[PDB]
């Protein structure tokens, strides 16, 4: 079975979830608008952190070429979510 | 009810029961009750197809070929003789193939039957065995994928010959 | 339709390089690899004016749909294709030890070394003058 | 007596599945696999009582029902072959295949080719079970191109990724090797013996059995993982797991030694063939033991381990000791199938990683499943005293004496050892540290089919090696006088080895850049990719020189047409001239007059 | 194939590879700081050659933290998944044909499916349109699919949408 | 190219399918398979081998009854039988 | 085969092989992507049966210029092929001696 | 036998003289009806083969071939509909007609008694393959492969016929029965040299031996698949036949004569069953496999072991039931997408699911699995020759384990591993496609429980 699925609410309670574990940025500006880097002006290095340890929250996938343009976290959930198999 | 002394059934030599400790009958329950699952509800079955058989009787005969001068009377050529001879040479040859069957059985039979003891009772049996198993190894073997009985006669005229300066050597 | 020139024979010289480049892979050093369909040639092996290629992986890596393994690609299929894909090897940089393996069979010419030698059985081995081994050998005697 | 006669109706009640899987069409839709379960064990308890029966008064008879053709001089039927190997060995392969076919009930639930999956494995039961009650060595034969095939398609059972089906193909090749070993003994034993009848070999013993004997121990190799051909196995993983567990437990593998079990009495002599025996099992305890650790899949660690045991008991059939053997073939299908269908559990329960980095702790709402993994790790360590124990710990003490030529008696020692530490590696791993692994557990227990399953698989070892101990007809003498320190070192070994592993990898310190170059001669310098990409290329070659003998075939057609084309020439030497062919067909003529003239 | 990709992927699977290396995840951690200071003191210098050099210099010395089984997550070529469930892909291609008694198996599904049908045989006239309009000479320039400025369908779709994994 | 509608399907253009199913099927499936295959099933005893087997255990009984060695190689008796001299 | 040396690409290469080579790949990624409705058959690519009739041998029939192409060939149904003629027909030899002399402790044999 | 030859004779105005659509029914129907009577004809019983009527009679071996080619007609032309299922009625009549012709040319030569008469039926048989496969072989470029083919054949199958008349003359009689009682040995020296070279070489071309293996693989990728099924499954089985039987004279000759021969076909069943491996174009990979196999029948031939000849025979049979459906495979894929090229499509596990049991069980009996005739004759055929050299056994477990990579390779990349999904043609299956390969196979899985009507006239 392995029953559940990933759901758009859940991806983005998981996203958001793990961006406010992020400590170096706070939980003050984080939305799914919100830019993942003009707003926080995180090292671009560290958004391939970012992507890093996100991909080992879910365990998959995410090639090198297409993780290096991600960026705000609306699209990354959408990267998620049509690469796994989300809507109703 | 096949001939019996072509095929040995030695003494069955069957050991007598001790319990020799008072305990539960764990195979007996089942060899009782088996015997009563399914012998009788068998049995009736084979009997009432016998006696089915046995109200209208059928006779078949075994055949029988009679013999002929075989490869010595005929001519150097002249078929007409040779195929009989030739062709019932095929005949006594699958009858001696048989043989060889026969004796091969036994052995394996034998061995089965002794056990462990498997040097101990074969030996007779296994002897006549080399016996046999070398005569037709002495006379067909070796011939090819074409052989009638000119190939036969053939090897024993090798085989007498050979065998004739072996015995002039003898001397 | 199978145009009037689908493959093969080389050897004209001049424009010849270029018309191999047409139909194929078309470039500099792939007017140069049409050529090196025509370099490797040379005297003739069997092998026709088709292009060339190396052997180097260009494997699954997860976009682009490279070569013949999964082929959303219409570009050339090289020699390889009947090599590669199902059971293969192909490119890497790969450990090249000859060493390590037949230094296992060093362990197995030691033994052999060890054939004719032995261990025995009761209690212990190797004070050894002439000593006896199994074979229980001289008189007998006792009283 | 006849009860053995329900003996050989155990095997048509297997029969009897595949033709429900054909015939009907719907009710099979009805959860027939359920159905194929409960046929299993209707084969366990009406295959359990003619072990009773045997184990009271032996009596072991040997059936030919109807023969097959006749041929010349030897008419080979077919046979079951009541050996105490059958009548011992066929209640363990349907006991642990009823564990593993309803852990399948849990594993496949979700694949719709469910059905056909039990067919398969079904069948291949039914190869295994024809090959270990057959005598007349051509019905061997049969179930053993079977057993090999069935191995391709359920190592094969995921059509696509390439890397299964290629794993699939590896694998049959190597059995076809083992069986150019095989097919020489049968041509042997014809052309010397005039039979291959199991029962005939056995009473006429060769002289010289060297040659046959010797393609018996190929046909072994082949089948049973020995040395020289490995990749086997680490490859053999990439089918699903269940038919894994099916496949290093009771069936293939162990059934390439089961065939020179099967000889034993003609591998009584030769002590070239003890020999060989003692000179390969042995590489293939150290070797797997060199080349097993440090490979992180978890299923690929069980896998060396049972090429390992596989090696030590190939040492057991040297020396003379095959019934031995024979108790450590019934004992590790108990405890390795135990292994396998936990880890399973373990995976399947972890989503799928199947790798033993990330992992875990012991117990995490994993209480049964981690029980299992100490109840069959502790087991297969070589026992403590437990039931292998009563395999293992006997096997190193005879083999620990006499005439062995003594390399292989250090073999025993850190081959044993190595195991025990792969036992520590997968408790030091997937037992040991808090949980670290891709997150949102969605690990369960909780299903009547697995702790079912485990569950019978381990109240049956515990005491099925207990019953298997003192039910063994004594065979031979046992040593039984065992000397100080050729005595205390069997569990002692597993303790320094135990001991030393443990430290190795607890407290362990920064790590971190370099590695040593052992780790990776670990993994290996290539004695996978060498053979198989090495022993690939060959082929090829060889299609080169097929070029050579086909372009040099074409190209003296191609030197008559050449012949034809400077033939036309023959036809073109005609100048079309009137003042050719008229006057030099007179001047020519009158040679026809010249050479008519003296001719 | 910019410094940036080749420089951010040596970061990557070097991590990747430290990774694999070792356990319990903590001693990862500040070996990973460690790192992490490794190339933070780097990238504030816009010198050209000398920046390149350095690199290739990590890319020996990366070249020598490789242990020949690196960690691979499941889903990626690696030996658990990369489609272990591919022969249940079965293209919408099929099932064109069934047979009509099947075909009414599963009344209201072709409903939807009938309008899709609709929706692109409607539809690749707008699509040649607006590419062939489009494409500069050849379309040698693009591999990316730009979209409809018109209400209406995303070109090039039919295949892009998909059997989906299991 | 030409494929079929498969308004329902077989081998042939429409309405003379289910005859030609059923005269491949049945005389192809029926009756050569089943009733040839009882046929040579059971035939008459084949290449006489039976016969062998009952002539070959009658023989071996009088040849053991009777004290004479079975199988006495030679497949002409030297008692007939001339050779070449040298 | 092991990625090395780290190409500093120059200029010419830099823009010849990436504008020409990836300009003719997108052109023929874009040529077969057309992906239409109305196709019932197969899209019959033009590759691959270059591959397919490049591999029927064009230049068998034709001829073999000497060359080393008769060595190689020849060579390479020479070494093994006439010495397993001659162990062979060795062995055979050897296998009649040991029959028609001595013993090859044949016996029984029969089947054959 | 002259039952046999009526019905056919009369099968050929039944195709002539009919309503159009019935042509197929009317054929198939009363030709499986021949077939019943083909399967009355075994009597053959003890040791005279018998005799039908002074002209052609029937020992075993002529038996089962005569039964798997009456058995095959009336599959063969159940097959070859939907290759075309358009034309005008006169092309379908003189297909039929053609293949008609063709059978009772065969039938002529298996029941043949006199070599004469066996070598007249013996090209009259050769020609309708060809009018077959060149008039309409899909033709790539035609190769003019049916021609010179025929040149093939002629070029040294001609004087066969002079070898043959020397014997008549000089023994009388060539009669076969009468041929043998008086057969006497020949001496080796270089006119026996010539003579013997002359017949093993003329009928050697037929099952190609490893040297002139090039004759298969163009005729045969460009025949129609009725033509294929006509060619593999049968026309090298004449050959080996005629062998067969020729091979009763020649008695010491065929040693040292042989030795080479011998050699050549060890060598070339390893080569052959290597070159099949690597192959495209699946058409051909099936062609090699029969190269391999009758290289395995020639060398059961020329060593003259009866176990050698049981094993020959069966895998006469055998392969001819096994090659003729798996190139029937190979059509049924090719008329699904138009390739013939093996590695273009993939997939079929997926789709076509019931296609699969049909691949895999051929494959398999093609695979030497072990109760399958294609084990039986082969494995007595490996017990011969290792009987004849102890060495040998490397070369042919070798081919059994080559033979086991390639044809357990066929099975995949065909049939597994992924659909290419630019497809989108394939129609499923059919029932005319279950129907030719349940008649292949269940008669091929049938005979491995009571194969002693198959194996040889020494039994
Ligand atoms: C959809 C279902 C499909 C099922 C497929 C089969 C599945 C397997 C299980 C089958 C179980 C039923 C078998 C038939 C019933 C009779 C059995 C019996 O009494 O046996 C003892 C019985 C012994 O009595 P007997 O007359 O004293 O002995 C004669 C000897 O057996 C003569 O000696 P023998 O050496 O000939 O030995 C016989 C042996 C060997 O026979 C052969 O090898 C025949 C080879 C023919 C080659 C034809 C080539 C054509 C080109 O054959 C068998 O044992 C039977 C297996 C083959 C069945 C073929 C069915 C058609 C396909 O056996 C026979 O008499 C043999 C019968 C003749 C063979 C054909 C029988 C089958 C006819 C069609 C039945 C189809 C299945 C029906 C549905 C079943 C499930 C719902
Ligand atoms: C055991 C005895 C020793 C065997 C030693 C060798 C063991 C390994 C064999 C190779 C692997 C076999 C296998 O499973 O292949 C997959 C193959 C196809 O499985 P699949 O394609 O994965 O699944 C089917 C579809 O997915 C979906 O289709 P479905 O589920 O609707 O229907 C499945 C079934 C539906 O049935 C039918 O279509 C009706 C067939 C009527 C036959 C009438 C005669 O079969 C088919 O549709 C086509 C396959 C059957 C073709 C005709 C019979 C071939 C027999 C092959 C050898 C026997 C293997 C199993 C033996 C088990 C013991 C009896 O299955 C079989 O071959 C099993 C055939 C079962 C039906 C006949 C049963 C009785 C036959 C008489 C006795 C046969 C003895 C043969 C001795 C060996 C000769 C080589």
């Amino acid at each position: 079975s392995d029953a559940p699925p990933l759901t758009l609410e859940g991806i983005k309670d998981r996203v958001l979830y793990v961006l406010k574990l992020y400590d170096k940025i706070d939980p003050e500006k984080l939305s799914v608008n919100s830019h993942f880097m003009k707003d926080l002006g995180l090292d671009s290095l560290d958004q391939v952190e970012i992507i890093m340890a996100m991909e080992d929250e879910f365990g998959f996938e995410i090639p090198d070429i297409d993780a290096e343009k991600l960026m705000c976290p609306q699209e990354i959930v959408d990267y998620i979510a049509d690469k796994k198999d989300v809507y109703e | 009810s096949w001939d019996k002394d072509v095929y040995p059934e030695p003494p069955r030599r069957t050991p007598a029961p001790s319990p020799q400790t008072s305990l539960p009958n764990p195979i007996t329950y089942l060899t009782k009750a088996f015997d009563l699952l399914v012998d009788r509800p068998v049995t009736l079955v084979r009997e009432f197809i016998e006696r089915q058989h046995a109200k209208n009787k059928y006779y078949y005969y075994h055949r029988e070929f009679r013999r002929v001068p075989d490869i010595t009377e005929c001519h150097e050529k002249d078929v007409l003789c040779m195929f009989e001879a030739e062709m019932q040479w095929k005949r006594d040859y699958k009858v001696d193939q048989e043989i060889v069957n026969i004796i091969q059985e036994r052995l394996k039979a034998c061995q089965q039957r002794e056990g462990e003891s498997h040097r101990q009772n074969c030996a007779k049996e296994l002897q006549q065995f080399t016996q046999v198993v070398k005569a037709y190894q002495d006379r067909y073997h070796d011939l090819g994928a074409h052989y009638s009985a000119r190939k036969c006669l053939a090897k024993q005229k090798q085989r007498m010959l050979a065998e004739r300066k072996a015995t002039k050597e003898a001397a | 339709a199978s145009h009037i020139t689908k493959d093969m024979l080389p050897g004209p010289y001049p424009k010849t390089p270029e018309e191999r480049a047409a139909a194929a892979k078309k470039y500099n050093m792939r007017v140069e690899d049409y050529e090196p369909y025509p370099d490797d040639g040379m005297g003739y092996g069997d092998y026709p004016k088709l292009p060339d290629r190396s052997q180097q992986e260009r494997d699954p890596w997860y976009d682009w749909d490279h070569p013949d393994l999964r082929l959303n690609w219409g570009e050339p299929m090289h020699w390889d294709l009947d090599m590669y894909i199902r059971n293969r090897v192909d490119t890497s940089p790969t450990p090249v030890n000859w060493n390590l393996m037949c230094k296992h069979l060093f362990g197995f010419v030691a033994f052999m070394l060890f054939m004719f030698w032995v261990g025995e059985t009761y209690p212990t081995y190797q004070p050894v003058g002439p000593k006896q081994y199994p074979y229980n050998n001289l008189y007998l005697e006792r009283g | 007596m006849n009860l053995f006669s329900s003996l050989t109706l155990v095997t048509l009640i297997l029969l009897t599945m595949p033709i429900a899987a054909i015939n009907f069409n719907t009710h099979k839709f009805t959860n027939y696999p359920l159905y194929v379960k409960t046929t299993i064990s209707c084969a366990f308890i009406t295959s359990m009582i003619p072990t009773m029966m045997f184990i009271h008064t032996g009596q072991e008879m040997i059936i030919s029902n109807w023969h097959w053709l006749t041929i010349q001089t030897l008419k080979l039927s077919l046979s079951f072959k009541m050996d105490f190997f059958s009548m011992m060995f066929v209640p363990v392969a349907l006991f642990v295949t009823w564990s593993i076919m309803e852990f399948s009930m849990w594993y496949m639930h979700s694949d719709p080719n469910i059905n056909q999956f039990f067919k398969y494995l079904l069948l291949f039961l039914i190869t295994m079970l024809i090959l270990v009650t057959a005598n007349n060595l051509f019905q061997l034969f049969i179930g053993w191109e079977g057993v090999g095939i069935m191995s391709f398609l359920l190592i094969g059972w995921w059509y696509g990724r390439t890397d299964a089906n290629t794993a699939a193909l590896q694998a049959i090749l190597y059995n076809r090797i083992g069986d150019i070993g095989f097919i020489l003994a049968m041509a042997w034993f014809l052309i010397n013996l005039n039979t291959w009848d199991l029962q005939q070999i056995f009473m006429l013993n060769p002289n010289d059995s060297n040659l046959p004997l010797m393609g018996l121990i190929l046909a072994a190799t082949g089948k049973s993982a020995q040395f020289g051909l490995h990749p086997w196995l680490p490859s053999a993983m990439e089918g699903p797991t269940p038919v894994s567990a099916l496949l290093h437990s009771s069936t293939m593998v162990v059934a390439g030694i089961f065939l020179l079990i099967r000889f034993y009495p003609l591998t009584e002599n030769n002590k070239f063939g003890q020999s060989i025996m003692l000179c390969l099992g042995a590489m293939t305890t150290l070797f797997t033991a060199m080349c097993a650790l440090t490979q992180n899949d978890i299923k690929k660690i069980i896998a060396f381990s049972t090429s390992s045991q596989l090696g030590l008991m190939m040492v057991t059939i040297g020396i003379n000791q095959p019934h031995l053997a024979f108790l450590h073939i019934c004992t590790h299908a108990f405890f390795k199938a135990m292994l396998f269908m936990c880890s399973g559990s373990i995976i399947h329960s972890l989503n799928d990683e199947q790798d033993i980095r990330k992992m875990g702790g012991l117990f995490k709402a994993m209480p049964f499943t981690t029980t299992a993994l100490i109840i069959g790790s502790l087991a297969l360590t070589g026992m403590p005293f437990l039931t292998g124990f009563y395999s293992k710990d006997l096997i190193i003490e005879s083999a620990n004496t006499s005439y062995t030529n003594a390399w292989a008696l250090l073999m025993t020692l850190v081959a044993t050892s190595f195991t025990a530490i792969y036992s520590t590696r997968i408790i030091f791993f997937a037992l040991l540290g808090q949980p670290r692994f891709p997150t949102l557990i969605n690990i369960n227990e909780n299903n009547p089919f697995l702790i079912n399953s485990i569950k019978r698989l381990l109240i049956g070892s515990l005491f099925a090696g207990f019953i298997i101990s003192n039910n063994i007809p004594p065979m031979t003498i046992p040593q039984m006088t065992m000397p100080h320190y050729l005595k205390m070192t069997a569990l002692t070994v597993t303790i320094l080895g135990f001991i030393l592993a443990l430290e190795i990898s607890n407290t362990t310190h920064y790590l971190k850049f370099n590695y040593p170059s052992n780790t990776f001669k670990f993994s290996n310098l290539l004695g996978y990719y060498p053979t198989i990409m090495h022993r690939l290329t060959p082929y090829m070659n060889l299609t080169m020189s097929q070029k050579s003998a086909s372009s040099l075939l074409d190209l003296i057609w191609l030197e008559t047409i050449l012949p034809k084309t400077i033939s036309l020439a023959q036809m073109k030497m005609s100048t079309t001239i009137t003042s050719q062919k008229g006057l030099i067909k007179l001047y020519f003529l009158s040679f026809l007059i010249t050479i008519l003239i003296s001719t | 194939l910019t410094h940036q990709q080749k420089v951010l992927q040596l970061y990557k699977r070097a991590l990747r590879h430290l990774e694999s290396r070792c356990v319990h995840r903590d001693k990862y951690r500040y070996f990973a700081c460690l790192l992490r200071a490794r190339f933070d003191e780097h990238k504030n210098e816009k010198d050209m050659v000398k920046a390149t050099q350095l690199l290739r210099e990590a890319e020996k010395e990366f070249w020598h933290g490789q242990h020949p089984q690196p960690y691979i997550f499941p889903e990626s070529p690696g030996g658990t998944s990369y489609e272990r469930y591919e022969c249940y892909k079965v293209p919408e291609w099929c099932l064109d044909d069934w047979h009509p008694s099947e075909k009414a198996m599963y009344p209201d599904y072709f409903a939807k499916r009938e309008q899709w049908k609709k929706l692109r045989r409607e539809s690749w006239e707008r699509e040649v349109k607006q590419l062939q309009e489009e494409t500069p000479v050849g379309g040698p320039r693009t591999e990316a699919l730009p979209p409809a400025r018109k209400q209406g369908d995303l070109p090039p779709l039919w295949w892009h949408i998909v059997t989906r994994p299991r | 190219y030409e494929k079929n509608p498969d308004s329902h399907g077989y081998d042939k253009d429409p309405a003379v399918d289910v005859w030609n199913m059923r005269v491949v099927f049945f005389f192809g499936f029926s009756i050569v398979l089943v009733l040839g295959s009882t046929f040579v099933a059971y035939l008459p005893d084949y290449r006489m081998q039976e016969w062998a087997r009952r002539e070959a255990e009658r023989l071996v009984k009088y040849r053991e009854a009777h004290g004479l060695p079975l199988m006495e190689s030679n497949c002409f008796d030297p008692s007939k039988i001339q050779l070449p001299e040298d | 085969l092991d990625p090395a040396e780290y190409d500093i690409s120059s200029e010419t290469r830099k823009a010849q092989a990436e504008r020409l080579a990836i300009r003719s790949r997108l052109k023929r990624e874009y040529q077969l992507q057309y992906n239409d409705p109305s196709r019932r058959g197969v899209v019959e690519d033009p590759a691959l049966i270059r591959w397919t009739c490049a591999r029927s041998a064009n230049v068998y029939p034709n001829f073999r210029p000497n060359t080393k192409t008769s060595l190689l060939g020849a060579l390479f149904g020479i070494g093994p092929l006439i010495f397993w003629y001659y162990v062979f027909k060795t062995d055979r030899d050897r296998k009649e001696k040991l029959i028609q002399e001595g013993k090859l402790d044949r016996t029984f044999n029969i089947s054959y | 036998m002259l039952k046999y030859i009526i019905p056919t004779m009369m099968l050929m105005p039944l195709t002539w003289l009919s309503k159009n659509s019935m042509i197929w029914i009317n054929t198939t129907l009363h030709s499986l009806l021949i077939s019943l009577t083909s399967l009355l004809l075994l009597n053959q019983f003890g040791d005279n083969s018998l005799n039908f009527s002074l002209t052609f009679f029937s020992d075993s071996l002529s038996t089962p071939l005569l039964i798997l080619t009456m058995w095959l007609l009336p599959l063969m032309l159940m097959a070859s509909q939907h290759h075309l299922s358009k034309e005008n009625l006169a092309r379908k009549k003189l297909f039929i007609s053609m293949l008609i012709l063709l059978q009772l040319f065969l039938i002529m030569t298996f029941t043949a008694t006199e070599l004469i008469f066996f070598y007249i039926m013996f090209e009259a048989t050769l020609v309708p393959t060809l009018i077959i496969i060149t008039r309409w072989g899909n033709q790539t470029e035609r190769l003019n492969a049916g021609l010179y083919f025929l040149f093939y054949t002629l070029a040294g199958s001609l004087p066969l016929l002079v070898a043959l008349i020397y014997i008549q003359n000089t023994m009388g009689s060539l009669n076969f029965l009468i041929l043998q009682y008086w057969v006497q040995p020949m001496p080796n020296s270089w006119s026996n040299t010539f003579m013997w070279l002359a017949c093993m070489m003329a009928f050697m071309v037929k099952m190609p031996l490893y040297g002139l293996h090039l004759w298969l693989p163009k005729a045969h990728v460009e025949a129609p698949i009725a033509g294929s099924m006509v060619l593999a499954a049968i026309l090298l089985k004449l050959g080996g036949y005629g062998m067969m039987r020729i091979t009763l004279l020649l008695n010491p000759i065929t040693d040292f004569m042989a030795y080479p021969f011998i050699m050549l076909s060890l060598w070339g069943m390893i080569m052959t069953s290597s070159i099949c491996l690597r192959q495209t174009d699946l058409k051909s990979l099936i062609a090699y496999s029969s190269v391999s196999h009758m290289a395995l029948v020639i060398v059961a031939i020329l060593i003259q072991t009866p176990w050698s000849y049981m094993g020959a025979t069966a895998l006469m049979i055998a392969h001819g039931l096994t090659s003729s459906m798996l190139f029937c495979l190979a059509n049924s894929n090719y008329e699904r997408v138009h390739s013939r090229t093996m590695i273009l499509a993939r997939g079929l596990q997926t789709l076509l699911p019931l296609m699969a049991a049909w691949w895999l069980l051929a494959s398999l009996t093609n695979l030497a699995l072990p109760p399958s005739i294609n084990l039986i004759g082969e494995l007595f055929v490996v017990m011969s020759t290792f009987s004849w050299s102890n060495i040998t056994i490397i070369l042919m477990g070798l081919n059994m384990v080559i033979t086991a990579l390639y044809s357990l390779y066929m099975l995949i990349t065909t049939q597994r591993g992924k659909h290419t999904h630019h497809i989108n043609n394939i129609l499923p299956s059919f029932t005319r496609e279950n129907a030719l390969m349940s008649l292949h196979m269940l008669p091929l899985l049938l005979l491995s429980l009571n194969p002693k009507i198959i194996l040889g006239p020494l039994y």
